[PDB]
């Protein structure tokens, strides 16, 4: 633990000291020595100590840091998956953002306080606007969106913070602390409901995953939008289960509403990025409902199916990448015979909507099952309604993949070895997932 | 009386229009393309269908 | 820069001109027709519910007649 | 009858009705051995009428004639493999030439591929 | 393959050689069908026969512009599928 | 070229 | 042992489309028939094992695939008397298969890559009919499918292909999505995943009605039919593997394994989509369309069989593995005479000197379909047809599908040789080596040893019938062939363009349900997210 | 030639798209067809959906007919000529179980009514 923040610390500091031409060097070092910090982590990390594996305090209770079942899964994942976007990345400015984005989102993982979770989640506000408003690629329109809703959300949820510690007089999840009011759980439930994208609040992510750079997409798809689990299994089923409980048709209502809606629009889209988007929008409905379940089944399968995304979605949006920088369009209409012209490039892209469709082969399909289990152990008609619905991802996805697999194409447009280098790990972890190393 | 109402620019009216003329796909020709709505009809059992197709030795 | 917008008219005699247009105006089904049709699909698409539905509205009847005929049995009784 | 059709002057549309006709019988019929007496029929069919002269009659029968062509469209037109329409049409087109091929694509500027941030 | 203009020439002279009325000697490689004695029904009748002996379809358009004995044999001489 | 927005209007009439 | 035919197959599968740049398309040639020979060993090894000496094996390869808390599930796989059935027919007939490949596909580009494709389809329903729990079904029913997926819709550059692969894709989602269903009802009430605990003597409709919905994805039944048809688009090796046995067979795998079907539901469903395949196939005028038809109508049998009695499951496996052989031959005799012929409609069909053994196979097998007496298809028809008396709505039915499916069985024969030619006169041909000669040696042998060791064990059992109800379905489908050899017309031409247009199922569907999806799509994207939610 | 037919490239477009252009499918080649076959455009066999819905009417009658008769007309007692198959006490009970079983329809039995209502059983898990 203490070896991992000491390296999460250091990530953003070696920028200051390396030369200006060594940094892209350096910053895929220390992201490697990151994940194996975070390797160490888990191997101090014993399973005896059922409650939290571990916890440090620094002398203040917003410096206390400590790992459990959610905080391990997401901080491995944002290790796993940080080294790519690096490579993906060029530019002292864009590694600096870049590094100090991930520092942040690793440091609010670990976090056990309320205040310093906030402290440290939106301190990437500006960087993000200006990462999404960037001067030829980016749009302003994207930026505005994405710091908005993350500004209204985030404040509400500071309010509640602030509420609890007056009341209680700590905001520490280590002290057991319960509250029946309905204003405090829904300011906590509202940083949830728009970071983890749920209709009607979905609007800023599109945008944003959209004009963000292939690095800036891949890290808010693989972790950023699994913030909001952390802050769910962390910091509100402990507290407001009462207010769970009490709004569950609520609840189950505007997730599969979010489920069904966004499927819907996924229809209608004509752009890769958009499509993978909201893929990903339609794919957080089902976590949120299994984790709000509160029980055993569902918060495992609700962090199943998020590692099992936070794989299978950055493969897409690298892959995406990868077809835009070799064609300079993300339309699917002037994208065709890519199977004959790009054979390496089509079978991962395959693969990877494979997963995305939660195939046996894949975690997507355990992470699936248990999670459907967990709403069926709630009542049959909600497993159900979203195993239903679940077709209309294969009419767009087959939609998609039937457009670009065959067609006339006078141009060879495939993967070179830094792209294959790129998804190789990915692939590789997908792959050892899905045989049931979850 | 004047009220924000007056001046909300309210989307009663479409800022753009979309162009008039628009493209129609080639297709291949049909010849006749008349679609029949009626399941029971004379023209099965016209004269000139017998003729052409019943009565003709086989 | 730009594709051309000219067309190949080398395989035109082999396979036909391209002259014969789509006759579709390429908009969708009406609102009224629309309506009508969700509230038709949507029902047979949920069918569990309306199963469970029916069978718990049976069960509570039933058992709200047999606490019926109980209280009249234990009153005279 | 379709808007092309009705465009065509009366001699082609007599000649498009006779050949479309006979690919219906084509189409209708189980073999090559039925064809022959059901083509003899449809070509005395149009012979009976080709002299005649009055406007309206030569309307009426052309309206019909039409009503019955579209009518007797056959669901599985009997094509060629190798036509539009056909199962073989498109199985693997030939490649045009011409096609742009970057060679050795990571080694063009290795270091410095990646996606930069652009400031003001 | 690009059929020669010689074997074409043979096979549409062979085809129409079948119409009755049509004398064996009239026929020539650019004749058309008015001297030979065809009517609109019967030039409908040996497009198809066309359409048999090479063993291709023939757009409507091009068919009606089909008219005397040389455009037929350029016809299938520029198409490519013909056999 | 590039597409851009219609402005409804005409423009000695906007200014 | 019991484990070496699915490892041989995924092994093919893995050289063929990983390392086919160095094995080449005569590696493909070599590897895939190889290993399918070995393949074929073991799985008789199995069926001598478990079938013939009732030696049930169960293989566990590794616990805890899925463990999260209470639900725990393991990869095991328990060879019992139906999986050692199925598991000999799929590999005997994708041995066949890949046989003839060899020769098909040589035109074709990626010839690894549909050796490749194959010999993972096949792995997978072997992965399907083996499994010992319902996950591992469901492993076997989505790789069946997605091997579907990517043979259907193998040419790219043809939009119907495409669109005929999607078509099967969406269709066996939604099924596929009624048996997860179904298998967490059963989990939550059983306790367990297993075959041998999922045991429920009285269940509960809901779950009927889930797996029958579930089942007749695959079995395309009424409803769920559109996507055989357009399943034609698709190489001749991929119709004769889906339709013979991967495909088609799994629905009726699925009921038998675990016997929650409903009695009512099951022979009115089947009857109808035996009389509709019939019917449909009447219209049929491409050679490959009217043998899909008549798989739709024999599973129409299959299925309207369980209704029946209590052997009906005996009855339905028995005639499942009498159709795989027979059906495979007539889609690999049809593919060769479309090769040869290089045409696809039965008008330009004819008497033509050709190879005995292809001829002589075309014969039996649309024998076998039509039911003449003393065949595999015969006993394995009238085991159906004589214990379906007692049902007097499935019988009637079943023996007016009987009539029909005699009629186009006849006219296709007429038409494929006793009809003079048809084609025109262009030189065409298609020359077949040994290999196609073993493949058709293959199916035969299949088709003989059928009759000497018989389907069911309840298959020569009497049922106590007079003799006129008895012999009944031999005269239903002689006066059928002989009807259909003078090539009579039935049917008004209203009906027969109805019958044409497959009793517009899909018309209804793009008219109506495409529709709207498209507008509830319109109303979800452009009027809200992208309309009223969007700043100027 | 299965390899290397010639093919008709589909015309660039040259006029403004209508805004639900992505219901049509065109790969470069010439006959682009729509999403869905029959949504639109020319319809096979000049069918309409009021056609196919009239043959359905037509039809319906006529299948339904034998099914009718046996499932609703007819009776346990008259549906056929015998009981169902008689089984020794011990193995009659446990077949009686089976909800989808062949012997809960024996009249003859004294446990008919209550066999009658075991297989019209449960349409949901009471629990
Ligand atoms: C003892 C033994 C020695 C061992 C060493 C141990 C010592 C420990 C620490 C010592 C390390 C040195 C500290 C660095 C100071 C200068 C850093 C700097 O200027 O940044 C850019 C600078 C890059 O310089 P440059 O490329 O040459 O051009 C800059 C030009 O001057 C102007 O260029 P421009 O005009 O084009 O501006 C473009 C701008 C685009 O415009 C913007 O985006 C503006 C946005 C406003 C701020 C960003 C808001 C979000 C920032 C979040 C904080 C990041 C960490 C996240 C962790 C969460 C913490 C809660 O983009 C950027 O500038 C970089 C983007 C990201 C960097 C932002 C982070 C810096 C925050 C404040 C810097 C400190 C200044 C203090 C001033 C002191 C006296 C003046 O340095 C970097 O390499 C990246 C930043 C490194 C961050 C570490 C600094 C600590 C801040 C974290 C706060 C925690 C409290 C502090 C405790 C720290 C430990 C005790
Ligand atoms: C469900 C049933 C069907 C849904 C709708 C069906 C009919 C809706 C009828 C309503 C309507 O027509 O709204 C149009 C109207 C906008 O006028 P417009 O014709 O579109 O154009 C005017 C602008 O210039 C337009 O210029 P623009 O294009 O530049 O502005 C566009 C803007 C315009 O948008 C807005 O101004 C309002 C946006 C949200 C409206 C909130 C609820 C409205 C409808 C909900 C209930 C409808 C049932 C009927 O859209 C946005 O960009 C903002 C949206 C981004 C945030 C997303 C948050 C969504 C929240 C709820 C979504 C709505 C529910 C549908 C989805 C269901 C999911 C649960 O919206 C409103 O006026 C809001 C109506 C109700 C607001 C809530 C109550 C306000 C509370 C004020 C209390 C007073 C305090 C006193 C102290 C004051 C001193 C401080
Ligand atoms: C670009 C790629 C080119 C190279 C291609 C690579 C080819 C890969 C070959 C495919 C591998 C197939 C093997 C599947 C079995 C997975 C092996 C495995 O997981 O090891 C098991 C040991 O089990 C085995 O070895 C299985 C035997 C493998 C071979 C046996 C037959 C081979 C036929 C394949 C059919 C397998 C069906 C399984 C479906 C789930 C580990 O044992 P445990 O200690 O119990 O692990 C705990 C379990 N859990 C993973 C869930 C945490
Ligand atoms: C279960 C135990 C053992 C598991 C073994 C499974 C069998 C082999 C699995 C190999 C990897 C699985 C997925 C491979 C990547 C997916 C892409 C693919 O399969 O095909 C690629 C390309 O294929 C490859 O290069 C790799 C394939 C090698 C082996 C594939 C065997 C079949 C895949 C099995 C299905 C996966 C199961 C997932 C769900 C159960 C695309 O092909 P097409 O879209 O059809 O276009 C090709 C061009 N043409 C138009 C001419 C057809
Ligand atoms: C009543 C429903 C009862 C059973 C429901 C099962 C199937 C319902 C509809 C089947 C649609 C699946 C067919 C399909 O995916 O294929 C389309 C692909 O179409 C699409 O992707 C459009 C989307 C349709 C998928 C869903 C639309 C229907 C939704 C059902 C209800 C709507 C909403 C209800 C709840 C959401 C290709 O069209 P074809 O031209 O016919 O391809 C065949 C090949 N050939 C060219 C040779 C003819
Ligand atoms: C020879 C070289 C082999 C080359 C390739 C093989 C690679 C590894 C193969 C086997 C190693 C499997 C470990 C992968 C993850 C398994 C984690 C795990 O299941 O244990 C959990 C540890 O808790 C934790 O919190 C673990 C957190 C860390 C796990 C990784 C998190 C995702 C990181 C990126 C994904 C890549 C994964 C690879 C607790 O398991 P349990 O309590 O639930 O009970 C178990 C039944 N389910
Ligand atoms: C007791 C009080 C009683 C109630 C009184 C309420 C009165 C008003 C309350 C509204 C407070 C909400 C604050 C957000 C205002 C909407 C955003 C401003 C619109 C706008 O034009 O912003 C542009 C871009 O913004 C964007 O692109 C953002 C798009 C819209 C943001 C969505 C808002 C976040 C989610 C809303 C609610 C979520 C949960 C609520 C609990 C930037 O404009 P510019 O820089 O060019 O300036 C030039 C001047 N025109
Ligand atoms: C209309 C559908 C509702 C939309 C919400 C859908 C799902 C949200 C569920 C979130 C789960 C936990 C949140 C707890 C309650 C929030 C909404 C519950 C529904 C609700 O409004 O109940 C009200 C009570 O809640 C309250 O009194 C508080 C309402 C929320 C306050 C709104 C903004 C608060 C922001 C404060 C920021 C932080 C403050 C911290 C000091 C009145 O119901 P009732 O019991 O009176 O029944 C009388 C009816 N006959
Ligand atoms: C053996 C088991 C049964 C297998 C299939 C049985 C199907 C039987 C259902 C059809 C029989 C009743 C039909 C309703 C009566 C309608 C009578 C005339 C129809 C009519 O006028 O409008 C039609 C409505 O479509 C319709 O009629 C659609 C109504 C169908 C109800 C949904 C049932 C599923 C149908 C699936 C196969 C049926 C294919 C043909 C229906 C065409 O409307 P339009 O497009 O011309 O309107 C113009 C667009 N503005
Ligand atoms: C499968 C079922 C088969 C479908 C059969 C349906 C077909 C309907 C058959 C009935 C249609 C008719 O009679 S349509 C016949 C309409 N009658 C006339 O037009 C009279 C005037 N005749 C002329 O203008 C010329 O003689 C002309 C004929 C053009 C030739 O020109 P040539 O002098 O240069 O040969």
């Amino acid at each position: 633990m203490s070896l991992y923040l000491f390296m999460l610390f250091l990530q953003p500091l070696s920028l200051s000291f390396v030369s200006r031409s060594f940094s892209k060097i350096s910053s895929l070092m220390m992201s490697f020595a990151t994940l194996w910090s975070a390797v160490y982590m888990w191997f101090t990390s014993n399973g005896a100590n059922q409650t939290f594996y571990q916890v440090v305090s620094w002398g203040s209770d917003w410096s206390t840091f400590g790992v459990c079942y959610t905080s391990l899964y997401i901080s491995l994942l944002c290790a796993f998956i940080f080294p790519i976007c690096v490579i993906l990345v060029q530019g002292y400015r864009a590694l600096s953002i870049l590094i100090c984005i991930q520092t942040a989102v690793s440091l609010s993982i670990v976090s056990l306080h309320m205040l310093a979770f906030y402290a440290l989640f939106e301190s990437s506000l500006l960087l993000f606007f200006i990462l999404i408003g960037r001067r030829k690629y980016g749009s302003l329109s994207a930026a505005y969106n994405i710091s908005i809703y993350t500004f209204i959300s985030a404040l509400g949820f500071l309010i509640s913070a602030f509420w609890l510690n007056w009341s209680f007089g700590s905001v520490c999840a280590l002290l057991p602390n319960e509250e029946a009011n309905s204003f405090v759980a829904f300011g906590i439930f509202i940083l949830l409901w728009v970071k983890a994208p749920l209709v009607p609040f979905h609007l800023w992510l599109p945008e944003a995953h959209v004009y963000a750079p292939t690095a800036g997409s891949v890290l808010l798809a693989g972790v950023l939008l699994k913030i909001s689990i952390v802050g769910l299994h962390v910091f509100f089923l402990p507290i407001c289960a009462s207010s769970i409980v009490k709004a569950f048709p609520l609840i189950l209502s505007i997730c599969l509403g979010s489920f069904i809606f966004s499927s819907f629009s996924t229809l209608k889209q004509i752009d890769l990025k958009k499509i993978v988007a909201y893929s990903s929008i339609s794919h957080m409905a089902i976590v949120f409902l299994s984790s709000a379940t509160n029980s055993g089944l569902g918060i495992q399968g609700a962090v199943l199916y998020c590692i099992a995304h936070g794989l299978i979605s950055p493969g897409l949006f690298l892959l995406v990448g990868i077809l835009y920088k070799n064609t300079n369009t993300k339309l699917v209409f002037y994208l065709r015979g890519l199977s004959q012209q790009a054979p390496v490039w089509w079978s991962v892209w395959v693969f990877f909507m494979l997963g995305n469709l939660a195939f046996p082969l894949f975690p997507n399909f355990i992470a699936e099952v248990v999670c459907l289990s967990a709403l069926f152990k709630n009542h049959e008609l909600y497993a159900y309604a979203f195993i239903f619905f679940s077709f209309v991802g294969t009419v767009y996805s087959s939609t998609v993949l039937g457009r670009l697999k065959g067609g006339v194409s006078s141009q060879c447009v495939d993967a070179s070895r830094l792209d294959v280098i790129s998804w190789n790990p990915l692939v590789l972890a997908t792959v050892v997932t899905g045989i049931g190393y979850m | 009386v004047k009220t924000l109402a007056d001046y909300i620019h309210w989307r009663n009216k479409p800022s753009s229009i979309p162009p008039v003329d628009e493209y129609r796909p080639p297709v291949p020709l049909v010849n006749y393309d008349k679609l029949s709505t009626q399941f029971f009809s004379k023209l099965d059992n016209d004269p000139v269908i017998n003729r052409v197709l019943r009565a003709p030795k086989v | 820069n730009y594709a051309s917008l000219k067309a190949d008219t080398s395989m035109d005699h082999v396979f036909g001109d391209s002259t014969n247009k789509l006759n579709y105006d390429f908009q969708l089904m009406s609102s009224k027709e629309a309506f009508f049709w969700n509230y038709t699909l949507y029902p047979i698409v949920g069918f569990p519910i309306f199963l469970y539905l029916y069978q718990f509205n049976k069960l509570e009847n039933f058992e709200a007649e047999i606490a019926a005929a109980k209280a009249a049995k234990a009153a005279s009784e | 009858a379709s808007e092309a059709v009705l465009r065509l002057p009366h001699k082609l549309r007599v000649m498009r009705m006779y050949r479309t006709g006979l690919k219906e019988i084509v189409n209708w019929s189980y073999g090559r051995h039925e064809f022959y007496p059901r083509a003899n029929a449809l070509r005395m069919e149009f012979e009976a009428n080709k002299e005649l002269s009055d406007r309206e009659q030569i309307r009426k029968l052309v309206l019909h004639g039409e009503d019955l062509l579209a009518r007797f469209r056959h669901w599985e037109p009997t094509i060629r493999s190798e036509f539009v329409g056909g199962t073989v049409y498109g199985v693997w087109p030939q490649h045009c030439k011409d096609v742009k091929f970057v060679p050795n694509p990571a080694y063009i500027d290795e270091f410095k591929q990646g996606d930069t941030v652009l400031l003001y | 393959h690009g059929l020669d203009r010689d074997t074409v020439t043979e096979r549409v002279i062979h085809v129409a050689k079948h119409f009755e009325k049509v004398d064996p000697n009239k026929i020539t490689p650019t004749a058309t069908f008015e001297e030979l004695g065809l009517d609109s029904l019967d030039t409908v009748e040996l497009v198809m026969a066309l359409e048999e002996e090479f063993g291709l379809e023939i757009p409507d358009n091009e068919a009606d512009k089909i008219t005397t004995m040389a455009d037929a044999i350029s016809y299938v001489v520029s198409n490519p599928l013909a056999k | 070229d590039e597409p851009k927005h219609q402005i409804p209007g005409n423009a000695l009439d906007n200014w | 042992m019991f484990l070496l035919a699915v490892y041989f197959l995924f092994f093919s599968a893995i050289a063929n489309g990983f390392f086919g740049r160095y094995l080449g398309v005569r590696g493909s040639q070599l590897l895939g028939p190889s290993a399918l020979f070995l393949a074929l060993l073991c799985s008789g090894t199995i069926f001598y094992e478990v079938c013939i000496q009732g030696c049930s094996t169960n293989i566990k390869l590794f616990e805890n695939f899925v463990y999260s808390n209470e639900l725990n599930v393991s990869a095991s796989f328990l060879y019992d008397p139906l999986a050692a059935t199925m598991t000999l027919t799929v590999v005997w007939i994708s041995c066949a298969v890949h046989a003839y490949q060899n020769l098909y596909m040589r035109g074709d580009g990626s010839q690894t890559l549909f050796t490749s494709y194959l010999s993972a389809f096949t792995g997978f329903m072997l992965i399907l009919v083996a499994g010992q729990n319902l996950v591992m079904l469901f492993i076997g029913w989505e790789g069946i499918g997605v091997c579907s997926y990517l043979l259907i819709g193998y040419y790219g550059s043809r939009v119907s292909a495409v669109k005929s692969a999607n078509k099967s894709l969406i269709v066996n989602k939604i099924s596929d999505g009624f048996l997860l269903g179904s298998m967490l009802y059963l989990w939550f009430y059983t306790g367990s995943f297993s075959y041998c605990s999922l045991a429920t003597f009285q269940i509960p409709d809901v779950v009927s009605i889930l797996v029958l919905l579930g089942a007749i994805g695959k079995s395309s039944q009424l409803f769920f039919h559109v996507w055989l048809a357009d399943a034609m688009e698709g190489p001749t090796p991929v119709s004769a593997l889906i339709h013979a046995a991967t495909l088609v067979t799994a629905g009726i795998y699925v009921l038998c394994k675990l016997n929650l079907h409903s009695q009512s539901a099951v022979g009115i469903l089947g009857a109808a989509t035996a009389l509709m395949g019939g019917l449909f196939g009447l219209a049929a005028n491409d050679l490959k369309r009217v043998i899909a038809f008549s798989t739709c109508s024999q599973l129409g049998y299959m299925m309207a069989v369980l209704s029946t009695c209590d052997d009906g499951a005996d009855f339905a496996m028995g005639h499942l593995v009498s159709h795989a052989g027979f059906k495979a031959t007539l889609f690999l005799s049809a593919g060769l005479s479309i090769a040869k012929e290089n045409n696809n409609f039965l008008n330009r069909y004819g008497s033509r000197q050709g190879s005995p053994t292809l001829s002589f196979a075309t014969t039996i097998a649309s024998l076998n379909l039509l039911g003449f007496p003393e065949l595999g298809g015969f006993y394995s028809k009238e085991s159906i047809l004589n214990n379906a008396y007692i049902n007097q709505g499935v019988s009637i039915i079943l023996t007016l599908a009987t009539f029909l499916t005699a009629f186009y069985t006849s006219k296709v024969l007429a038409q494929l040789y006793l009809f003079p030619y048809g084609n025109g006169r262009q030189q065409k041909s298609f020359d077949i080596d040994a290999t196609t000669l073993i493949c058709f040696g293959l199916l035969l042998s299949e088709m003989l040893l059928r009759i000497f060791t018989g389907s069911s064990l309840s298959q020569n059992m009497t049922t106590n019938l007079p003799a006129h109800i008895k012999n009944l379905p031999f005269w239903v489908a002689l006066s059928g062939a002989l009807s259909g050899l003078a090539t009579t017309n039935l049917f008004s031409s209203n009906f027969m363009r109805f019958f044409g247009n497959r009793g517009g199922f899909d018309v209804f569907y793009a008219r109506k349900c495409s529709n709207v999806f498209y507008h509830n799509a319109y109303v979800s994207y452009t009027l809200l997210d992208r309309g009223f939610l969007k700043l100027y | 030639a299965g390899a290397g037919g010639p093919v008709k490239l589909s015309p660039p477009v040259d006029k403004p798209l209508p805004y639900n252009y992505d219901f049509w499918m065109d790969n470069g080649i010439y006959p682009g067809q729509p999403i869905y076959d029959g949504m639109f455009g020319s319809m096979v066999g000049n069918m309409s959906l009021e056609y196919m819905a009239k043959g359905w009417l037509v039809l319906l009658p006529i299948l339904s007919a034998p099914f009718v008769y046996e499932h609703c007309i007819a009776d346990d007692v008259t549906r056929n000529p015998f009981v169902p198959r008689q089984y020794p006490s011990e193995v009659r009970e446990f077949l009686a179980l089976f909800k989808n079983g062949f012997v809960l329809n024996d009249y003859s039995q004294p446990d008919y009514e209550e066999m009658k209502r075991r297989q019209s059983g449960l349409l949901t898990p009471i629990y």
